């Protein structure tokens, strides 16, 4: 008459389904289009309005000049 | 044109003469007293083999040049093919025949395509700064040059593809191109 | 109902196979048969709902594969033939 | 036998000998009429055949939005 | 200190702590393994933080740090869509590789962990460098740690294996180096943002293509250049094998996106019928050969050859679908082949001490958890749907068929033979009679460790198999940049 | 008649408890743990895929024709 | 045997008014029998 | 008779003749978990079913009671005169 | 492609009831060939013509002997040649 | 069956190649309008896939070999539901 | 028309979809040109996605009458299927063409 306990697999699956239902509902933008409190944080931190555009441009121009200086030295008349 | 037999004889002589050199060193480095006439007795095969490879090589390239009526890298590889084949024939092993032919024909062909500087690379005698700058900034080219190398279709559909597409199909299949309208009202 | 016909045999198969130790032999037979019977009954209604009154039912849940032109969704569609079979 | 003790297996000598012969077989390959033909069939002909068909038919067709009165042949 | 540089620094700190902790505490080996595991966990945590901040539709390289102190050989790091998922796959896989060997090393544990941690920094550097020479420097830097890993911890034939993987890779890479040096000479620089802007002449592109393709064919590997994989991936330690198959095979795939698609598009278009003949040949010859392979890890190693041919055919399709399928199949093969090597090299080889398939039979009877995961991994290796392996195979094969139908049909036939060799192996091991009479001792089923390194791998493939959008959303705009062609009425707007 | 469910999970005999090798801590809380935390943050992540940006433009450009209906005409 | 012994069609093909051209998709699709060649 | 079987093998499907003494209880808890998901799915399918045709009032269409698209239509259609 | 109208009217009555005639007839020969005659069939079985027919149909037209040998084992030998040569 | 699915997979490639997607409401909305040769290429492929899953004379050898399973499996999967896919 | 959302402000191409007039030395403007090429291609293709979507609703709504009522929606997709395809910027960046040829 040994009894089999439910175990941890049952709780993880039910908890995972319950958590998935809970997390999805609270993450919705709501009836209005205004984002959530936590939605605005993840946009403020990842702003990079032109930061990658600025940094990349200077790097490309600097290395283009650097390639130019070597081209001058490497092709100088003997 | 060129004299295939005359060039081969010069080919046979030049690299056979070095074989005669290597044959004398073997005779000189021979331990037992074999006298001076072992240059052609015990090592005559060595000098003979060299004279054969050099003859086969210069004959065939000259011959390949006559047959193709051209002078390019193909002929030295072909020359090296029989040159390599000749050395393999001395061992009497078919894989040795093919493999040494393959080795020689490949090295001697990439040597002529690339033009190894062992005698000196060709000097451009131009502003070498300018060639690099042109190659560096030639970032946009006329579409015709690309169309010559890559052709039409295979996802490369320049403006005006559909008009010439119908013309090509009419010339080959004799079928007019006219897709049907998908609207009943039209 | 239309999407319950989908998941009910799935749930019955997951519990019986991954928890046959928990429900035991009779527990598994009770769930698979019950889930299939409940699913079977709902199909009979769907035959009336779709086949007899001629309402095809479209149900789209979420995109499966989305590349440029291919938009394959986990979408289900009830018409006369699928309720016949 | 290995670094970490495993279970006791009935290591059959015949099967052990078979699995060693396979691992050592490369050392005994030789060029013969048979081995040259098979090695030439698989490495050259069949690949060059596919390369011929791939080359010959590259661009021959496009299926995109083809209709009645319009062929599939592209070249 | 950019997040990308943080990725390369954490595994180096772990090396420092591993090799100095004895001066602060005879230290226990468990300590070293815990330092190494946490080190890889924090590296995974950083790669997840980057992914949250990553933007899916930017043509600028992201999370780049300005150097401006130019030298001859500087290391610039940056990430976009094509590199973001390879970085994630490296950070997910390496913790699993560490756990997969937790109990099976037992000697030179410090050396194993330091080598494993160094390999993480190098492989990540490969996917993050923004320069073509920088790419080569890291693609090759991993050979000596790989050479010493196999020799220190490999099986009986690890000497021949370590030589094969070192010399094959070097010889091919030397031809790739020649092609790379020609590019830097003409352009003056190998930086991505300015080398892609350049335009090489057709015959230059042709000779640049051979040099690069010879290296990528040794690393794919293509059939006939794959002896090194048969030896190395089998003779390697289990962790080595996981890293070798799930990460190192991908470098040539990621390298096709950065070294030939943008700069050699004419050569790629005009030579596809040669790539496809080799790709078609590899799909058939490998599939037939693995059907007759008797070493279980070599069978699983040989499957990698067949699948690598499919995503190699995808990257040369010039289509949006083929390129997305190629990355998704390369990612899918990373999880599934990792699980199959844990099943073979970790579970079976630790119990029996042998890898010959002749000795296994009926393992399902005593080991139902192993068989449950083994079957799901045998389904995924067969391209069964709801695995990320199907989405990648279908998209990769669709591009191959559209670019060139004769190769698509032949590559399609892999749907039969992958199933054929995967299920046939599965039956001779898990099914096919009762438990093999060669086993004297009974076997235990999966330990908690084995269950959770397999459950994790089968979870990733299945969830990504049901919602591949997680990965495709961050590939759509960047994949678009590598396509070469124009439409008749969309080109040249005015 | 039926047998009571038997078997040793993880090989643990009924007498004793599963012993920890030390990987369980970092793996269950560092590896999987961070993998659920990341999943939560992914629900709040802004949508920057090219497709949704393009569907919005495709919508208006279709609303300029008769295929779609403008919610806010003129 | 069947080729030498099989019954000829015992009914003229049915004709639909207007050919059902609009209902089947306009002139760009396949329509039905409408005052067409005998068969 | 019943075939002998190893007692040391743990299978989640239960094994050879597994039937726990608490099988009735566990079969009820799992049924409730099964029921709740179906309710969750039924609520979803009521909300997102799409129909371009509306059933006639007299016909046996039991879905009109729980679906939103028909209920909104019938509620609006009740306003006559 | 509609042929249903001719099915109800154009078809001749003889062919419409023809399957029933064969069904209700050939049953009696089969029912008479057993428990009534019961040896006409064995006489056919032990002839050389019947023995070859019986096996061919019992061996399912041999579409599995040529499959196993000229399709399945061909691939197995192809794999053998590639691994060994 | 996997042989049939290869032909079926190729068939969906031909749908995707010609129509942009393989959703039912699109394929059948454009069916009367596409190249007749395309439809043959399309049509043949899924018939071969249909040939495998319904045991047609070419790929037919699995259904009787598939009678090695328990009898209800033979009744349900191999006699009334899947063979009708 | 649908109002332009805040998201569809930070990713609007400030430049036309072309490479004429772009100085390839200047990185910002070339990158903007490549951005304009790709986004136009994707915008044109999601039109097909919406047309495909509408045709689906039309097809079911019309049933057997789909061959006669959904005609306008059928052709619009077919035109888009004929033209729209993300082909990248790389060809147009590397190959100038002129209509007056
Ligand atoms: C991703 C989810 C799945 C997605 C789909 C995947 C689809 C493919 C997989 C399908 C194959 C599933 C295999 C069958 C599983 C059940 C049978 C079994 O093997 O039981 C043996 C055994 C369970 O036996 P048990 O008697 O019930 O438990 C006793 C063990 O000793 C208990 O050992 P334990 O205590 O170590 O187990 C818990 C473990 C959990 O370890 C994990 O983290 C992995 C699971 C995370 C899920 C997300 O670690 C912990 O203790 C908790 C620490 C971490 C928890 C989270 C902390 C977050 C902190 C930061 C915030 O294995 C397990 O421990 C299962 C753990 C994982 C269960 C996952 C849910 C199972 C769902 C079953 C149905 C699957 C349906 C699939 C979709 C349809
Ligand atoms: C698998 C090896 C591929 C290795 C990639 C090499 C990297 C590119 C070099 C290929 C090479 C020689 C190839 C000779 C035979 C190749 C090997 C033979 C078989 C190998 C066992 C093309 O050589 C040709 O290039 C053409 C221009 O493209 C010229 O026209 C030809 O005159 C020239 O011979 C060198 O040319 C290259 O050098 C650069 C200057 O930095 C020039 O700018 C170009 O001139 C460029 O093209
Ligand atoms: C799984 C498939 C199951 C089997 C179904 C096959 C159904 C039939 C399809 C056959 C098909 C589809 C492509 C198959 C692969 C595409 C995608 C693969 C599958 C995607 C998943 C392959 O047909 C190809 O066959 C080639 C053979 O060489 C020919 O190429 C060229 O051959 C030489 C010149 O003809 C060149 O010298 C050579 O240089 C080329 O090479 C061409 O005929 C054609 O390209 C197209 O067939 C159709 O082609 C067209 C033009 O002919 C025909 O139209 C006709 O043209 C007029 C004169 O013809 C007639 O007056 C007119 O009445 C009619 O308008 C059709 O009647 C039909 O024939
Ligand atoms: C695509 C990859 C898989 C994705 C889905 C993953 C599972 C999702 C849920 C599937 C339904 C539940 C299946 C439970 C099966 C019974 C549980 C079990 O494994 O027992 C082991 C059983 C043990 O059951 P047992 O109780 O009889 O064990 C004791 C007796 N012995 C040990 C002798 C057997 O082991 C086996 O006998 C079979 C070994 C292989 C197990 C394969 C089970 C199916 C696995 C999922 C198949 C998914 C199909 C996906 C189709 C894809 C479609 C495109
Ligand atoms: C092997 C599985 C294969 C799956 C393939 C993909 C699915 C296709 C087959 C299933 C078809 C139906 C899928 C389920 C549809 C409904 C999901 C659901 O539960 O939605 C309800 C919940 C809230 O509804 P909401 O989305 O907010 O509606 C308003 C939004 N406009 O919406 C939610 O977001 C809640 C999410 C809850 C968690 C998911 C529930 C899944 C239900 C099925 C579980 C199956 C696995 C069982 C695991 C073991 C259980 C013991
Ligand atoms: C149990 C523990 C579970 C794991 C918990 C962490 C894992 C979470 C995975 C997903 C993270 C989501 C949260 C998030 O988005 O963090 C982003 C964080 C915000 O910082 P921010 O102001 O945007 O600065 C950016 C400057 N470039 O970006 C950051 O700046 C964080 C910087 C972290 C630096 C780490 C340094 C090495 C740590 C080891
Ligand atoms: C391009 C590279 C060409 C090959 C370079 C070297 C070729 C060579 O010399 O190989 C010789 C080899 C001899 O083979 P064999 O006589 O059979 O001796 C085998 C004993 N193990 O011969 C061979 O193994 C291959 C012979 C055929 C080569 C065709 C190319
Ligand atoms: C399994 C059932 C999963 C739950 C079904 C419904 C989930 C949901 O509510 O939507 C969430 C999200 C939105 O769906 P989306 O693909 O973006 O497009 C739908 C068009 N409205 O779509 C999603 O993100 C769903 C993600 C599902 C991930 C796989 C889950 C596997 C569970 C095992
Ligand atoms: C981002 C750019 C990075 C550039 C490189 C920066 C440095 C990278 C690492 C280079 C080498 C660092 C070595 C770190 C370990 C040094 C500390 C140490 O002493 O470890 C000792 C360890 C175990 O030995 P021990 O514990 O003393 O003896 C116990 C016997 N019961 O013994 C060992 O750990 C030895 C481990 C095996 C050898 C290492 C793996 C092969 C390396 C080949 C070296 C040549 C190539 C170098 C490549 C550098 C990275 C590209
Ligand atoms: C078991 C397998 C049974 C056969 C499976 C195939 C089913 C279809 C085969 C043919 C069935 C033909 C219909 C049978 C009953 C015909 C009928 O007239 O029933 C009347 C009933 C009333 O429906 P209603 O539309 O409201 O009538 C209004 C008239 N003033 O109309 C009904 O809808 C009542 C029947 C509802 C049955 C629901 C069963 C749920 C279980």
């Amino acid at each position: 008459n040994v009894e089999e306990p439910l175990g941890a697999a049952f709780y993880i699956a039910v908890g995972g389904i319950a958590s998935s239902f809970v997390i999805y509902n609270i993450s919705r933008p709501g009836p209005n289009g205004e984002p959530s409190s936590l939605h605005k944080w993840f946009s403020k931190i990842s702003d990079y309005k032109d930061e990658w555009e600025t940094r990349n441009t200077l790097m490309a121009a600097a290395l283009e000049q650097a390639a130019h200086d070597k081209h001058l030295l490497l092709t100088a008349e003997r | 044109p060129k004299d295939a037999v005359h060039l081969g004889l010069k080919g046979a002589a030049v690299v056979g003469g070095i074989g005669l050199l290597f044959a004398a060193v073997r005779t000189s480095l021979a331990r037992k007293n074999v006298g001076p006439w072992a240059i052609f007795t015990r090592n005559g095969k060595l000098a003979a083999t060299f004279a054969a490879v050099g003859g086969a090589y210069d004959f065939t390239r000259a011959a390949a040049a006559n047959l193709r009526e051209k002078e390019d890298w193909v002929n030295n590889g072909i020359g090296g093919l029989f040159a390599g084949a000749t050395m393999g024939l001395t061992t009497g092993r078919i894989p040795r025949v093919l493999g040494f032919a393959a080795l020689t024909g490949v090295v001697l062909a990439t040597a002529e395509y690339a033009g190894s500087g062992l005698r000196g690379v060709f000097k451009r005698d131009v502003d070498e700064y300018e060639r690099k700058e042109f190659l560096r900034k030639n970032r946009r080219r006329p579409i015709e040059e690309t169309l010559a190398e890559i052709g039409e279709g295979r996802g490369i559909k320049p403006p005006g593809y559909y008009e010439r597409r119908a013309q090509r199909l009419k010339e080959k299949y004799g079928v007019d191109i006219n897709p049907v309208c998908a609207d009943p009202d039209q | 109902m239309y999407l319950s016909i989908i998941i009910l045999p799935l749930l019955g198969s997951v519990v019986s196979g991954f928890f046959g130790r928990k429900v035991g032999v009779s527990g598994a037979q009770l769930i698979t048969c019950s889930s299939v019977i409940i699913t079977t009954i709902l199909s009979i209604i769907a035959f009336f709902e779709v086949g007899f009154n001629n309402i095809p039912v479209t149900i789209n849940i979420f995109r499966w594969i989305d590349s440029e032109w291919f938009i394959i969704n986990w979408g289900f569609q009830y018409d006369s033939l699928t309720v016949s079979m | 036998m290995a670094g970490l003790q495993h279970y006791k297996i009935a290591m059959d000598p015949a099967l052990v000998r078979l699995g060693s012969m396979i691992s050592n077989r490369y050392k005994y390959f030789r060029w013969t009429k048979r081995t040259a033909l098979v090695s030439f069939m698989y490495v050259v002909v069949v690949p060059s055949t596919i390369g011929y068909l791939a080359y010959k038919t590259d661009g021959l067709w496009d299926l995109r939005a083809k209709r009645r009165g319009d062929l599939i042949s592209e070249r | 200190m950019s997040l990308l540089y943080v990725l390369l620094i954490i595994p180096i700190i772990g090396i420092f702590l591993i090799s100095t902790i004895d001066s602060f505490y005879f230290f226990n080996v468990s300590y070293y393994k815990k330092i190494a595991l946490i080190t890889t966990i924090l590296n995974l945590i950083v790669s997840l933080i980057i992914y949250i901040l990553f933007d899916f539709s930017n043509n600028q390289f992201q999370f780049i740090q300005e150097n401006l102190d130019l030298s001859f050989y500087d290391i610039y790091l940056g990430v976009d869509g094509v590199s973001i998922y390879f970085v994630l796959l490296t950070t997910i896989i390496m913790p699993i590789a560490l756990v997969s060997n937790w109990n099976s090393i037992t000697n030179n544990i410090k050396s194993y962990l330091i080598i494993m941690l160094l390999l993480e920094t190098l492989l990540l550097a490969v996917f993050l460098v923004l320069d073509v020479l920088l790419f080569y420097i890291f693609f090759e830097s991993i050979l000596p740690p790989l050479f010493i890993l196999i020799g220190l911890f490999g099986s009986s034939n690890k000497v021949r294996a370590s030589f094969y993987i070192f010399l094959y890779t070097l010889l091919g890479s030397l031809f790739l180096l020649l092609s790379i040096l020609t590019m830097s000479s003409i352009v003056g620089t190998t930086y991505f943002d300015v080398l892609l802007k350049s335009s090489f002449e057709y015959t230059t592109q042709l000779f640049l293509f051979f040099g690069i393709f010879i290296a990528f064919a040794v690393k794919t590997p293509v059939w006939g250049l794959n002896s090194w994989l048969l030896r190395a991936h089998v003779e390697s330690p289990l962790g080595g094998s996981i890293v070798l198959a799930a990460i190192v095979l991908k470098l040539s795939l990621y390298g096709v996106f950065r070294l030939i698609l943008p700069i050699l598009p004419q050569a790629s278009l005009n030579l596809t019928y040669i790539v496809y003949a080799i790709g078609a040949i590899t799909v058939l010859y490998a599939s037939f050969s693995t059907l007759r392979t008797v070493d279980v890890k070599e069978l699983i190693a040989y499957s990698s050859v067949a699948h690598a041919a499919i995503y190699l055919m995808g990257v040369f399709s010039n289509t949006i679908q083929g390129l997305e399928g190629a990355i998704l199949l390369g990612l899918a093969h990373g999880f599934v082949s990792s699980g199959l090597f844990i099943c073979a090299g970790g579970i079976l080889y630790d119990r029996t001490g042998t890898r010959l398939i002749y000795f296994f039979r009926g393992l399902t009877q005593i080991m139902p958890l192993f068989s449950l995961f083994f079957f799901i991994l045998c389904l995924g290796n067969a391209g069964t749907p709801l695995t990320l392996n199907f989405v990648g195979e279908f998209m990769s094969l669709y591009g191959t068929l559209e670019r060139l139908p004769i190769a698509g049909m032949l590559a399609s036939t892999s749907i039969i033979f992958s199933a054929a060799y995967s299920i046939y192996m599965y039956n001779r091991i898990a099914f096919g009679g009762s438990v093999s009479l060669y086993f004297i001792d009974c076997f235990r089923d999966l330990t908690k460790r084995e269950f959770f390194i397999l459950f994790t791998l089968v979870s990733f493939t299945v969830i990504l198999g049901i919602y591949p959008s997680f990965v495709l959303d961050g590939l759509h705009y960047n994949i678009s940049s590598v396509v070469y062609g124009i439409e008749p009425n969309a080109s040249y707007l005015t | 008649q039926y047998d009571p469910p038997t078997g040793w999970l993880w090989g643990v005999r009924p007498g004793e408890k599963y012993q920890n090798e030390g990987w369980e801590g970092p793996f269950f809380y560092g590896f999987w743990g961070s993998l659920i935390v990341f999943a939560i943050a992914y629900a709040y992540k802004p949508d920057t895929s090219i497709q949704t940006w393009a569907l919005e433009e495709a919508r208006r450009r279709l609303e300029a024709e008769g295929i779609l209906e403008d919610p806010n005409p003129t | 045997v069947v080729k030498l012994t099989y019954p000829d069609r015992v009914s003229y093909p049915r004709e639909f008014e207007g050919g059902l051209e609009r209902e089947l998709g306009g002139a760009g699709a396949v329509r039905a029998f409408l005052c067409l060649d005998d068969e | 008779p019943k075939i002998p079987y190893p007692k040391h093998v743990w299978s989640p499907a239960g094994g050879w003749y597994a039937q726990p003494a608490n099988w009735k209880q566990n079969t009820a808890i799992f049924g409730l978990v099964i029921f709740g998901i179906t309710a969750m799915v039924w609520k979803y399918s009521a909300e997102h079913e799409v129909r371009h045709k509306m059933p006639e009032p007299d016909r046996f269409y039991p879905s009109r009671y729980w679906v939103k698209q028909i209920k909104d239509y019938e509620r609006a259609q009740k306003e006559k005169q | 492609h509609e042929i249903m109208i001719d099915t109800e009217f154009a078809v001749p009555v003889l062919f419409k009831l023809l399957p029933f005639i064969f069904t209700i007839s050939f049953s009696v020969i089969a029912l008479t060939l057993s428990e009534l005659l019961s040896e006409l069939v064995i006489y056919f079985k032990f002839s050389r013509f019947g023995y070859n027919i019986f096996g061919f149909f019992n061996q399912r037209f041999l579409i599995e002997f040529f499959y196993n040998k000229y399709i399945t084992n061909l691939i197995l030998n192809l794999g053998g040649q590639i691994t060994k040569i | 069956n996997r042989v049939g699915d290869c032909f079926l997979t190729v068939g969906m490639f031909a749908i995707l190649w010609s129509l942009g997607n393989l959703d039912y409401a699109t394929v059948f909305s454009l069916a009367p309008y596409i190249n007749s040769n395309v439809v043959i290429i399309i049509g043949i492929c899924l018939l071969i896939g249909a040939m495998a899953k319904s045991s047609q004379v070419g790929l037919h050898v699995w259904l009787p070999m598939a009678m090695e399973g328990p009898t209800p499996v033979s009744a349900l999967i191999h006699a009334a539901t899947m063979v009708t896919a | 028309p649908t109002p332009e959302s805040e998201a569809f402000l930070a990713k609007k191409p400030q430049v036309p979809p072309t490479f004429d007039g772009v100085d390839y030395e200047d990185n910002k403007r070339l990158k903007q040109a490549q951005d304009a090429i790709i986004r136009e291609q994707w915008v044109q293709v999601m039109m097909g996605r919406l047309v495909r979507e509408e045709l689906s609703k039309c097809y079911y709504r019309e049933g057997v009458n789909h061959l006669e009522k959904c005609g306008k929606l059928r052709e619009r997709y077919l035109q888009l299927l004929a033209n729209a395809k993300v082909k990248g910027y790389l060809f147009e960046q590397q190959n100038y063409w002129s209509k007056e040829n």
